């Protein structure tokens, strides 16, 4: 569970992410497509080159979706709803992968907020993509 | 792989007495029901709505045969994984675009599956030398993604 | 989330168990710690020799908190409560073993269970394990 | 994997620029910050009650620098972790009786201490080739458990 300390953390480093939010998450995908190969299998249909198009198309969807459930914190499960739908039904991605994903983005945000990377928002926003990360496998099965 | 002697012994004696047909049918098949997202590679299977519909799917039952068999072959070649599995690594990542998790769950699955039809015989020092196999098995065909 | 059939499931399978459950737990116990031998380092003050006392008495307890999740299924948070607080205050048993233990407790059951044991009932006991490790995890941070 | 010439080159060159003492420090702080139950090998180090507790503890940025330590001159074993680790990996199962699974933690949040350290300096590449060492560090400590 995310305290008042972690959603206050979390909305003033996102917050501070502003226009970025759709470079920051290509960034993570490229960092986790280069570290942890594997996660290609899921993007075959993909054109995972650097500067990819396709790659900051869906960093840009990605990043749109962390900023909902930011603004949502109190109410993920139902502001993700469509999203975990989507995940659950259609995508079923491996649930170890989004670790992986959540500590690119952490990576990410480390490189880019120097100021605001503090160790306990770091902690708080490890918590946060946890829990974006349990709601997006939640319907599972 | 790191057997020891007498634990390379153990998983031969107990393989020969395994149907590797049915236990590949009835493993894959509860793969796909423990584990329902990997249904994603069976789109062209049909029915997999059900345990039932999926466990006595004809494509899933033919294909549980194919993939048991081939690791069954590979139970011959412990000392070289890597080798005996290179082309089927290739093959899941370059073609099929399988997850090497999967590997991993289907192992998992199948030690349950030879303790299920096994009992007691699947002692625990017995089951200790089978996760050292499909860990094995599983990192042999992760091997060769890119 | 256990689903009415998932319940039903549980509950027919570790019903069958019944007295045999601290049994069952010393042997999930045996097996996890010759499988995953990394475990042995949260119990340095065991005897951990096949057939210990230390062992048997452990596993009586895990099997005895699994009855109970299984009598509280529709409340398990709550009936779990003092046993996460154990677990993330004092104990802090990584995440990780967590599904180490459940791995072994269905290989046990699955040795013991011919006939129950079904892909089905299968399927919703490792629901049933995961929903456990979820509760014992849920207040480490 | 292992890594490749380019990729050895892009370790060193960026160790070359780390401070170890600081680093160190930061990462074990960090460790026991964000997943706090790993303060369970160090009550005797005293206060770790708040994250400014736990950054500012002088055993912690002692034992950080320690640890760190070890790890960088590994960095000079990088075709042999394993042998260059095996008495830590003895000693750390043994007798401290540490799960290795706390050296793949420390090895994620050392990256992301040397992303914030870095910044753009630690490109996408640089940061695979380090996950490929803190993986063989993390696997070269748990060697040797049994
Ligand atoms: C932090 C967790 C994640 C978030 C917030 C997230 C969010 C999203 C969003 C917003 C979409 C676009 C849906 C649409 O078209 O409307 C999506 C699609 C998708 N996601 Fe997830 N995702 C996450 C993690 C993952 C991971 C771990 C992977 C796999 C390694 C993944 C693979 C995919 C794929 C393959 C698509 C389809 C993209 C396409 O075909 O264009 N997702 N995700
Ligand atoms: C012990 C591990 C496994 C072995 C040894 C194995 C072996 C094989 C073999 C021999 C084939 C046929 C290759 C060909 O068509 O040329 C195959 C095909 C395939 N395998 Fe694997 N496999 C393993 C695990 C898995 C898992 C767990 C999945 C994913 C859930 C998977 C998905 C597939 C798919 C989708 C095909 C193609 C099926 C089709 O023809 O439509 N495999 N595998
Ligand atoms: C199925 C999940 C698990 C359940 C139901 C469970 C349940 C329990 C229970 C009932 C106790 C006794 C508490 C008391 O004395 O009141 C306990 C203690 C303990 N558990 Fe957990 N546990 C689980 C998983 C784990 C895992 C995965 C580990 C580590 C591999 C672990 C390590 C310990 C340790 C070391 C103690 C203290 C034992 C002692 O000092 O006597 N537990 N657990
Ligand atoms: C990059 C990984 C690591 C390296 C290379 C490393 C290295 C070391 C070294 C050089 C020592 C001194 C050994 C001696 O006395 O001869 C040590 C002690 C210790 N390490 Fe590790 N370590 C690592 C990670 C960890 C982690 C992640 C934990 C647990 C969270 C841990 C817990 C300990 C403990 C408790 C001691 C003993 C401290 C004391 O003397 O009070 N280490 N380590
Ligand atoms: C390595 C740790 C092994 C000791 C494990 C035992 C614990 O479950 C408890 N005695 C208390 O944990 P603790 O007092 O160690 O937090
Ligand atoms: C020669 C036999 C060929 C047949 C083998 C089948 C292999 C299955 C294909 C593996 C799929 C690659 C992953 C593709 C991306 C997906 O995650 C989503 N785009 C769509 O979801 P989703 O497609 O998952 O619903
Ligand atoms: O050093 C190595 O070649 C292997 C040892 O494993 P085995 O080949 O003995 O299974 O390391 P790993 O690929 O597991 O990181």
């Amino acid at each position: 569970v995310l305290s008042p300390a972690d959603k206050t953390n979390v909305k003033a480093a996102w917050g501070k992410v502003g226009a970025h939010a759709g470079e920051y998450g290509a960034e993570a995908l490229e960092r986790m497509f280069l570290s942890f190969p594997t996660t290609k299998t899921y993007f075959p249909h993909f054109d995972l080159s650097h500067g990819s198009a396709q790659v900051k198309g869906h960093g840009k969807k990605v990043a749109d979706a962390l900023t909902n459930a930011v603004a949502h914190v109190d109410d993920m499960p139902n502001a993700l709803s469509a999203l975990s739908d989507l995940h659950a039904h259609k995508l079923r991605v491996d649930p170890v992968n989004f670790k992986l994903l959540s500590h690119c983005l952490l990576v990410t945000l480390a490189a880019h907020l120097p100021a605001e990377f503090t160790p306990a928002v770091h902690a708080s926003l490890d918590k946060f993509l946890a829990s974006v990360s349990t709601v997006l496998t939640s319907k599972y099965r | 792989v790191h057997l020891t002697p007498e634990e390379k012994s153990a998983v031969t004696a107990l393989w020969g007495k395994v149907n590797v047909d049915e236990v590949g049918g009835e493993a894959l098949g509860r793969l796909l029901v423990v584990y329902p997202w990997t249904q994603r590679f069976f789109e062209s299977f049909g029915d997999l709505s059900t345990p039932d519909a999926v466990m006595g799917n004809p494509k899933v039952k033919a294909h549980g045969k194919k993939v048991l068999g081939a690791f069954s072959d590979g139970l011959a070649h412990l000392d070289n994984l890597k080798g005996t599995f290179a082309t089927l690594s290739e093959l899941h990542c370059d073609k099929l675009h399988v997850d090497p998790e999967n590997f991993r769950l289907l192992g998992n699955v199948l030690v349950c599956v030879l303790a299920h039809h096994f009992g007691k015989e699947f002692t625990p020092p017995v089951q200790a030398a089978y996760q050292k196999v499909v860990a094995g098995v599983a990192n042999a065909l992760a091997h060769k993604y890119h």
